[PDB]
């Protein structure tokens, strides 16, 4: 169940310059964008909408907060770099992903909210924030940042990965006996590139033996990667 | 100690007695080698004995804390050590630091040796750069699922055997005094279990009974009591 | 074995000791020795010793060939005439005779310019036909012409190995490494062995390189005997040049045995399998015709919309959108927009009459002149538009027959050594009219008609414009496009000295020396001519910054196969003209990531000449990174030049003679907007 969500974010962030005649005539102008958050997250809606929105646009990749926490607290200097290159790339889409001591995270998040709010510029670029859990983020970010729309992902576990699995396996070839009860029952906090990654390493693992059929025990062996990926991080 | 040096002379000693003309006329370099078997003995005595007869350096990766910052500020950890490998050409590297947790947690080191064997197999800017794989868990069958096999030397590592305890028991018996009424075939061929380090546990833990009984030398009964001691655990 | 029982045996020179010990040395020659033949110091005395002297020469060539030598190794073999699949023959033949006969053919073949090297060369030919090591012994025996008798001597059983491997890597190394005179033996010897063998399209490539009518006649009676047809008609017409389709239509028109080769020798059977199937299996939308034809303004998006609208890439709505849209366009958009109905009718021969007859006899001049231009664009085998267009051209001063001479002579050149229209163009070549595009499309028209002549020609039209080119040296644009007619009339050369002929006959002040370097560009189609590379780097720093532009602009044709040498540091210089040289040297290939990677830094530039020229090669080399560069140019500008060119990129975002020749007319865009009259009629379209 994501058709209304993808036409609502399609109309939400594709109303600007890409087909713009329905945006600068009515006089609404919510030039703040949405903040992506998914209960599973981890590239499912982030990657799915990150590749689905690239039909005709300019993408800006910002993934992970490691470069801030792996060393001294440089802080908002790289935010100023991405803001001057986002200023030199104004008709783009600012996509910040994987937003994951606290005395400094609060001040670089306060300065991040201040510079991100558009305190020195009007609405010209669509800023998109992304995270795994929307509850870890302090509610003080919602009012300045989100004024346009926030999207929840009410996924049906069978028909989200069975519809995405069906569409994504209707053009390419695969193997038989592909079970789904352990998938919809066990998989959590993973993406569609992960079921595509285990079908690709499943059919590729069968390709190592030069076979086109995949055994159920081989699909559980590839499933173990999913079983440990959610337990590691 | 002959079946391992006879197979390692062509892995480490090959670029010794061969000038630079063999790089453009013969075999360039041996890529890698793995020794399956729990590191009881010979884990560092082989690379440190041949390296002792090579006078090279010993640089480890050992991806962990206190080393990710020393080897460059930030990189893939296979480029700064390669700069130190162009600056230090003679360098023997030794990869030393479940299928559920060890698959990924050990797959970091598996990726490290994949990209290291893809830099060695990729290009040769300098010589005397060799890596030795050391995995002795389920991740050696998972490594066997990841090792391509095309560039790999096969050297048998016998900790799950007896001769590797006979020879290293004699080597560990030349340093100390031993009696003449001893038979190393039963007391050295009848020692199964964890690895070849329980032989060193037989000597070190046997010293307690040699000094306990005031024996100026070492007998076979002491080695039997030490076999029981090393067979208490593991 | 140890050298104790065998070492003191070769020291004595006894005749029985040789007659029994030398065959024992032949028994031990199966592996040579236990080591690297250290006994050289004790076996070198036998040099002058001899009763079975062939065994002495065999052991001596075994050891001298074993350890080290360069000239004394094969002498025992050329004096021996060897006598007396085993390891013995594999060692003493395969590697020892591989390097042995390699340095013997190198020394003797590269020394004298007998019969021992031929008889023994065939002994190694048979020996390697027994050992059967492919792609190594051949590539070693390339230079010893013996290559012809070697190919026709070996190409009996190993057809795929020697033909595919040897002809493939020896073809690539035969245009990159091996010079042309041996490549002729490749073309004719491959005419023989490939004439006997199957897989005709490779012999059709031998017709792309040979341009011979006997090969295509034999491949049409042999391709007719073996029965589909529309495919080899498609790449038949694509692979053939201007010469062998009229020679093909004259021998095909002579016998052809079914009239289906008369049917194939025209512009009907290359598009009858393409156009309806492309309309059926593929479909184009109206976002670009309707969009790029709906956001038009400023009288230049009407130009770009008239050219993109002129493109076929089924839908003809923007053309049929009422009327007066052509009236609101400029004169060059009246030639382009009047020729739009012709460009959209590359097929439907019977439709061009009822579609273009409206523009005919109209009130505006460029509507009817562009209408005859469209009559020249719609077809290339009908040739029935000759008389009505040519009948009125005899005005020569200011009449509409001058623009009808542009569209009718250039379009008629697209519809075509045609000598009747050449004699009709003789007063046009001698017209000397101040209008540039008259002798522009006249020289380009006779050149594009004569692309592929046998080592060029010295005909009285290019000689006429050489003498008249020496009459008055004004309007340097003539000194830029007239050399295009010259070198395009000289097209088809492989080793012609006509560049030195013109280098002795038409050299003068820098302008006609720039004509000379244009003939140099049209004189280096490609061979083993490293002298052009040392001369290239030698003239890389010439003061005259235009002969570098053209002579270095020929990079896209000289090294057009070894794609690894093309990337260089030309962009790191300050001579922006060199950046344009690399920009032209990109080409129209598949467009890998390195190409667009160069189109990034070439895309970011301030001068409108390079910022206007970068979307052209960027659009030609590209056929979710298509509409994104358009938003990038939207980020660059937000002039009209980059707007028209960026709509051309909006369309085009998604060795052949006609597909590559008309690019130099586009390579002269640094001038007035009048280039749109000639840019709209390119024949490089598929």
């Amino acid at each position: 169940g994501l058709d209304n969500q993808i036409q609502e974010i399609k109309e939400s962030v594709e109303l600007p310059l890409t087909h713009p005649e329905y945006y600068e005539e009515m006089g609404i102008k919510p030039p703040k964008g949405v903040i992506l958050y998914g209960p599973p997250g981890t590239g499912k809606t982030l990657l799915a909408k990150a590749v689905a929105n690239q039909t005709s646009a300019t993408f800006l990749r910002v993934v992970g907060s490691e470069l801030i926490q792996k060393y001294l607290g440089d802080g908002p200097k790289l935010v100023r770099e991405l803001f001057r290159v986002a200023e030199e790339h104004a008709p783009s889409i600012v996509f910040i992903d994987e937003i994951d001591g606290e005395r400094e995270i609060q001040r670089t998040m306060l300065e991040l909210l201040n510079q991100l709010d558009g305190f020195d510029s009007r609405g010209d670029v669509k800023v998109i924030m992304a995270t795994n859990r929307i509850e870890t983020l302090d509610p003080a970010l919602i009012r300045p940042g989100r004024i346009d729309r926030k999207i929840e992902f009410p996924l049906p576990d069978e028909k989200t990965k069975k519809r995405i699995f069906q569409i994504h396996t209707s053009r390419m070839t695969l193997a038989d006996d592909v079970t789904l009860d352990d998938l919809i029952m066990a998989k959590d906090d993973l993406s569609g590139a992960d079921i595509k990654a285990i079908c690709t390493e499943a059919g590729l693992m069968a390709l190592r033996e030069r076979r086109m059929k995949v055994t159920n025990e081989d699909f559980k062996k590839s499933k173990e990667n999913v079983l440990y990926k959610k337990q590691e991080g | 100690l002959d079946k391992q040096i006879k197979e390692i002379k062509e892995v480490i000693e090959l670029p010794v007695k061969h000038p630079e003309l063999f790089e453009a006329l013969g075999i360039a370099q041996p890529k890698g080698v793995l020794l399956y078997g729990p590191p009881g003995t010979g884990k560092t005595l082989l690379a440190r004995a041949v390296a002792h007869h090579t006078d090279c350096t010993f640089i480890r990766v050992s991806g962990s804390e206190l080393v990710q910052k020393f080897i460059g500020e930030g990189a893939r950890m296979v480029r700064e050590l390669f700069v130190m490998a162009r600056e230090h050409a003679p360098s023997i590297i030794f990869m030393d630091e479940r299928l559920e947790g060890g698959s990924g947690g050990d797959s970091e080191v598996q990726r490290t040796m994949l990209e290291l064997l893809n830099q060695l197999d990729g290009f040769e800017a300098t010589k005397n750069i060799k890596v030795i794989m050391a995995t002795n868990r389920i991740d050696i069958l998972d490594s066997a699922l990841l090792r391509p096999g095309r560039i790999d030397r096969k050297i048998e590592f016998p900790p799950p055997n007896e001769e590797a305890r006979l020879d290293i028991l004699k080597i560990h018996s030349r340093k100390m005094n031993l009696t003449r009424g001893i038979n190393l075939r039963k007391i050295a061929e009848l020692m199964p279990g964890a690895s070849g380090a329980e032989v060193k546990g037989v000597c070190t833990e046997a010293g307690m009974y040699a000094l306990r009984e005031r024996r100026v030398h070492v007998t076979q009964e002491d080695f039997e009591m030490a076999v029981a001691k090393v067979m208490q655990k593991d | 074995r140890d050298k104790a029982p065998v070492q003191p045996q070769q020291s004595p020179a006894a005749a029985p000791g040789g007659t029994d010990e030398k065959p024992s040395g032949k028994e031990r020659r199966d592996a040579g020795d236990k080591d690297k033949e250290q006994e050289l110091s004790e076996e070198d005395k036998q040099l002058q010793d001899e009763l079975y002297r062939p065994a002495l020469e065999e052991l001596r060539r075994q050891i001298r060939s074993s350890t080290t030598s360069m000239t004394s190794v094969p002498k025992p073999l050329k004096f021996l005439r060897p006598h007396y699949n085993k390891r013995f023959a594999a060692d003493i033949i395969s590697v020892l005779a591989m390097t042995m006969s390699g340095e013997r053919e190198c020394l003797k073949y590269r020394l004298v310019g007998a019969g021992e090297v031929a008889k023994e060369w065939q002994e190694l030919d048979d020996a390697e036909k027994v050992q059967r090591e492919p792609l190594l012994t051949l590539v070693k025996e390339i230079v010893p012409l013996l290559m012809e008798i070697e190919q026709v001597d070996m190409l009996e059983k190993d057809i795929d190995e020697n033909a595919y491997a040897k002809v493939c890597l020896y073809l690539t190394s035969c245009v990159n490494y091996v010079p042309e005179p041996e490549n002729s033996a490749l073309l004719r010897c491959a005419l023989g062995v490939f004439r006997k063998f199957s897989r005709f399209p490779e012999a059709l490539r031998l017709a792309l390189m040979l341009n011979d009518m006997e090969l295509v006649e034999d491949i049409f009676t042999s391709c007719k005997d073996v029965v589909m047809l529309g495919r080899h008609g498609v790449f038949l017409e694509l692979s053939e040049d201007v010469e062998e389709y009229e020679d093909l239509t004259e021998i095909m028109s002579n016998v052809q045995l079914n009239s289906n080769f008369l049917a194939l020798a025209r512009e009907l059977d290359i598009m009858e399998p393409k156009v309806p199937d492309d309309i059926y299996k593929t479909h184009l939308e109206n976002n670009r015709f309707g969009g790029s034809g709906s956001q038009v303004d400023s009288a230049r998006m009407n130009l770009a919309s008239s050219f993109v609208n002129g493109f076929v890439n089924q839908d003809k709505l923007l053309t049929d959108d009422g009327n007066k849209w052509l009236y609101k366009n400029k004169d060059h958009g009246m030639l382009s927009a009047a020729a739009s109905l012709g460009m959209i009718l590359l097929w439907d021969v019977d439709g061009g009459l009822t579609q273009i007859d409206k523009y005919l006899y109209s009130s505006e001049d460029y509507i009817k002149s562009g209408a005859l231009l469209a009559c020249g664009i719609v077809n290339s085998g009908v040739r029935n538009e000759c008389d009505p267009a040519l009948a009125l051209l005899s005005d020569y001063v200011l009449h509409n027959s001058n623009t009808m001479r542009l569209g009718s002579i250039f379009g008629l050149g697209l519809a075509y050594n045609r000598e009747d229209v050449l004699t009709l163009l003789l007063p046009v070549m001698g017209d000397s009219k101040s209008s540039m595009e008259v002798a522009g499309v006249t020289a380009l028209a006779c050149g594009m008609i004569a692309v592929g002549s046998c080592n060029g020609d010295v005909t009285s039209t290019i000689l006429q414009t050489i003498m008249e080119k020496s009459e008055t040296e004004l309007k340097d644009t003539y000194a830029r496009w007239l050399p295009l007619g010259l070198g395009l009339n000289h097209l088809g050369k492989g080793e012609a000295i006509e560049a030195i002929l013109a280098a002795l006959e038409v050299v003068s002040e820098p302008f006609r020396s720039f004509a000379n370097t244009l003939v140099d560009v049209c004189a280096y189609a490609g061979s083993g001519n490293v002298l052009k590379v040392q001369q290239l780097l030698h003239i890389c720093s010439e003061h005259f910054d235009s002969k570098e532009k053209e002579e270095d602009k020929d990079k896209k044709e000289k090294k057009d196969k070894d794609k690894k040498e093309a990337p260089a540091d030309m962009g790191a210089h300050q001579g922006v003209a060199v950046l344009g040289i690399a920009l032209i040297a990109m080409g129209e290939e598949i467009g890998a990531e390195m190409a667009l990677r160069t189109f990034g830094h070439l895309l970011r530039y301030g001068e409108p000449t390079l910022r206007r020229a970068v979307p052209l090669a960027l659009a030609l080399i590209s056929v979710s990174h298509d509409a994104d560069p358009e938003v990038s140019y939207n980020s660059i500008f937000a002039a009209r030049l980059a707007a028209m060119l960026r709509q051309l990129a909006q369309y085009h975002a998604k060795k052949g003679t006609l597909t590559l020749c008309p690019y130099h007319s586009d390579r002269q865009l640094m001038s007035q907007v009048a280039v749109a009259g000639l840019l709209t009629v390119l024949v490089s379209f598929l």
